[PDB]
């Protein structure tokens, strides 16, 4: 509800089985990743192709 | 003389000079030759 | 955003699970990165709906 | 003795013979290919189910009778549920196809009556409400059925009016587009060869038609004496160069 | 070139005039198959019927029109046309439409030009010199929302300035997602029950915003814009039927109910002349 | 610093990364290949949807738990319903497949337990009935679920007995077949390559399976104390090198 | 140019997407490293994010 | 052709066509290849 730190954090819970562990659409200027340099960059453009690269590190 | 960097500042482009109306007036897929019967 | 130009989404889920080793507990978490290939293009510059003022600022 | 007349077109594991052709039409004289690399943007390698996609469905048949206005029918939508053309389709992301058509109405030498037989790329239709009223989803997508433009105006649905193909111009210039005629003084068959026309290189096979087929009977059907007074008119379809891509969970449409 | 060959009798068992229409084709019979004929040259190119010279000159696209006049207790800029865009497209207006709709798929850069006239209904002392300024905030920008915003800071947005009175001119390349511009699309932006039809999902260019940068004098000027548009670089494909019935929306095909018969009828018979 | 432990598989739009892999099997010692000619009957072209069924589907999980006896499922039933794979297999008279089968079960290093992973080349299963009763065929295609060793016997259905092997032979010695050990403290996953093995060219892909892939517990799982009592086995499956031939109407088979 | 390779069925040893970015780098990873890709050509230099380009209206 | 004799009065510069990521995306001391692990 307010800018944390732990909007940043993807949690995982210990033994569960089948389950998702997150979801989002890929309008990469809006929403999640509106804020990101390359949501910041695709913004003063209105077009964009291409691929993507979306990575995971695990703490 | 262009005096401008991009493409899409030239003038108008020139005369096509193409001209082939073969594929509106006669697509058929076997060739029909003028003068020789249209059914065979 | 836009819907014909839409595209996809992300997801993800356990496909076996995680697991603690013993004497440890809680939620673990995972840092998520993006950024674009060397396949990207972006055209057409705009401004950015991600800044904004209402009077000019002063020293 | 080979003739414009018969012909044999064998296309997967199945064949069509017809002993009473008029030539055969191959839009803009182009043939249909596969997807070209320097052409292609999306990354993905394609799917070519070959042999199982390309073959010859026949769809549901009509019946043309002194009052008959027309019939529409557009693709790939008329094949949506044929065997595995179908199944790729709503499995796929993307897919591009070229097609085969050929329509089908024999009678006798005392029969007169003419279909006009034409594929119009992009065939926008036109909502009978006039103003901006939109043609909703379903409408402009029947599947095999095809629309019939003697059936009556329905809400949502296109304008059936046949002197304005569905939107706005002329029947009698239809003939700009592809096209074969059915006189039945002549002719058996049509058939047409529709190359993939598109401005992306691949697109969607379920938001968009590409062409619409349309069968319009101009010089109506006057059966001999005493005869019954109707003809069927068969529509047989064959996807062909039929490439899919973006493979997933499967599509689910409206209705 | 030679426009006709000198032709003289026939009598064959070649007959170029009998064909059968319902092949599809049109077959390329001259007036040399039927009657003698002379020769002649054609003394001509077709030029002037190139699709470049067709869709290349300028056709009037567009009229609006925003006022100067003091904004002081105005709660909504838009409305009171301080300012106002122009959710851009080319249907508006029919001569240019009919003309670009005989092509499906049409690809070519644009040459607008805006001319800009200034009147003043009421009793003014004077007429005011007012610079108009013209912004192209394409989809995903920012859109004003009063007449002097930061919006219209376009540090990034293409602009132009001009006088009113005087007319401003910039081509831009064409800026189609595709590889040409749809002039019909028989589809759906997504497969929804309820989605719009046609190509009105495909037209999103943004849209054009005008203003007068100055402020107000004491009386009021209206001032009316005009875009024209001129395509170079033409490119077209697939012919189509003309356009028969009158529009009704931009971006659908979509005629009047109750129209009139678009074929005259005739004053006689079949046989009149 | 490649190591024999971590791998990557793609195939298709799929890929899998493991990290503590023990080598991967290659059935036979042979890669699965496509049809010669010299060895085809069919005149039939077949059909190869390549990347749209080459890929890798993640059947359900299933739990392992110090009772349990073990999971068998049968190919290429386990895969009957999975996107096209499936569709193309109700849809052609024959078809034909080899797999790479990834098996997953991941602990700690205080765990213990040991899966034993093997594909058995015609698996034919016993009736718990004794005499000559027959295994019904829903039995036999159990589809995505597989077979629960530890479920009870029910009526028309196979033995569950682990000591001998559903058949009549000592578990002991299903290590004559390729197969791969999952051991907790080594080991994370299982890989196996299969070939097509049979004795026709091309087969019924409804009416017989060629392998059972059989996962069985043989040092019962063991968890660190307060631990809780079990972890999942995932079985992710991908057909390769496939062919269907004999294309029409769509199989409809019993249940 | 490419934008992106051919690239087919892979079972290495060798595998292009375990990284550790607790190193600071991005490494380039590309859709054939994950996918199975056909040719296409890229068509575009990136001529209008130039900084010259960005900074210059 | 420049009109007017400073360098300040000419137009935009025309495009670097540099374009070298590296120093942002890998600015590592001992070089990475991508396939061989990270963490030897
Ligand atoms: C239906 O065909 C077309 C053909 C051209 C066209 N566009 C409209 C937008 N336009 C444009 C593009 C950029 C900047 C400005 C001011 C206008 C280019 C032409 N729109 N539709």
């Amino acid at each position: 509800t307010k800018d944390e730190v732990n909007s940043y954090l993807i949690p995982l819970n210990a033994n569960r089985q089948n389950e998702q562990v997150f979801g989002t659409n890929l309008f990469i200027g809006d929403g999640v990743f509106k804020t990101t340099l390359l949501g910041e960059i695709v913004q003063y453009y209105t077009h964009w192709s291409g691929s993507l690269r979306f990575s995971l590190m695990y703490t | 003389i262009n005096y401008y960097k991009d493409a899409a500042s030239t003038s108008s482009a020139g005369q096509s000079l193409s001209m082939d109306p073969s594929k509106f007036t006669e697509p058929v897929k076997d060739l029909m030759l003028k003068g020789a019967p249209a059914l065979n | 955003p836009d819907t014909y130009t839409s595209a996809g989404f992300l997801s993800c889920w356990y496909q076996t699970s995680l697991i603690l080793p013993p004497e440890t507990t809680g939620q673990v978490y995972l840092l998520s990165f993006i950024s674009a290939c060397p396949d990207f293009k972006l055209r057409l510059m705009k401004d950015t709906q991600t800044i904004s003022q209402t009077v000019a600022l002063t020293e | 003795g080979y003739s414009d007349r018969v012909q044999q077109i064998t296309l997967g594991n199945s064949t069509i013979t017809t002993q009473e052709a008029a030539n055969a039409v191959v839009c803009y004289a182009e043939w249909p290919e596969y997807l070209p690399d320097v052409d292609a943007s999306d990354v993905n390698k394609t799917s070519k189910p070959d042999t199982s996609v390309c073959r010859f469905y026949t769809l549901d048949s009509k019946t043309w009778t002194t009052g008959s206005k027309g019939w529409c029918w557009k693709l790939p939508d008329a094949l949506k549920d044929m065997g595995v053309f179908g199944q790729n389709m709503f499995f796929h992301s993307l897919g591009r196809s070229g097609y085969t058509v050929h329509v089908q109405c024999n009678a006798t030498k005392f029969h007169s009556g003419c279909l006009l037989v034409v594929v119009i790329p992009e065939h926008q239709l036109a909502s009978h409400e006039g103003g901006n009223v939109s043609v909703k989803y379903t409408f402009t997508h029947p599947g095999e059925r095809g629309i019939d433009l003697s059936s009556a105006n329905e809400v949502g649905g296109p304008v059936k009016d046949v002197l304005y193909n569905m939107n706005g111009t002329l029947l009698g210039n239809l003939l700009i587009f592809p096209h074969q005629f059915i006189n039945l003084r002549t002719n058996n068959t049509a058939t047409i060869v529709i190359p993939y026309i598109n401005s992306v290189p691949i697109d969607s096979m379920t938001r968009h038609n590409n062409v619409s087929l349309m069968v319009i009977p101009i010089a109506p059907l006057t059966v001999p004496t005493g005869a019954t007074p109707s003809l069927p008119i068969t529509v047989t379809i064959a996807p062909m160069c039929t490439e899919f891509s973006g493979i997933r969970s499967k599509s689910i449409v409206p209705q | 070139t030679v426009a006709s060959i000198s032709s003289g009798p026939k009598h064959t068992q070649k007959v170029p005039i009998l064909t059968a229409n319902e092949t599809g084709a049109t077959m390329p019979v001259l007036p040399s198959d039927s009657i003698e004929t002379r020769t002649t040259y054609m003394h001509f190119n077709g030029s002037e019927t190139d699709v470049e010279c067709f869709l290349g000159r300028a056709a009037c696209v567009h009229v609006t029109e925003i006022q100067n006049k003091d904004a002081t207790g105005i709660d909504n800029h838009r409305e009171a046309k301080l300012f106002n865009d122009w959710k851009i497209n080319l249907s508006s207006l029919v001569q240019l439409r009919k003309k670009l709709e005989l092509f499906t798929y049409v690809r070519f850069d644009s040459e607008y030009t805006i001319l800009a006239t200034a009147s003043q209904p009421d009793s003014a002392n004077y007429s005011s010199n007012l610079v108009v300024q013209a912004m192209y905030v394409p989809p995903g920008a920012p859109n004003p929302k009063e007449w002097d915003d930061y919006t219209w800071q376009s540090a990034s947005n293409p602009s132009v300035f001009f006088k009113v009175g005087d007319t401003s001119r910039f081509s831009v390349p064409y800026v189609g997602l595709a590889s040409a511009y749809n002039c019909f699309y028989d589809g759906y932006s997504h497969d929804d029950a309820e989605t719009q039809y046609g190509i009105t999902v495909l037209n999103h260019m943004g849209s054009m915003a005008f203003r007068i940068v100055n402020e107000h004098d004491e009386h009021k000027t209206l001032v009316k814009i005009r875009v024209y548009h001129r395509a170079k670089h033409v490119e077209a494909w697939i012919p189509r039927a003309p356009r028969a019935l009158p529009y009704t929306s931009i971006g659908r095909t979509n005629y009047p109910k109750n129209t009139e018969p678009v074929i005259k009828k005739r004053k006689g018979d079949i046989k009149s002349y």
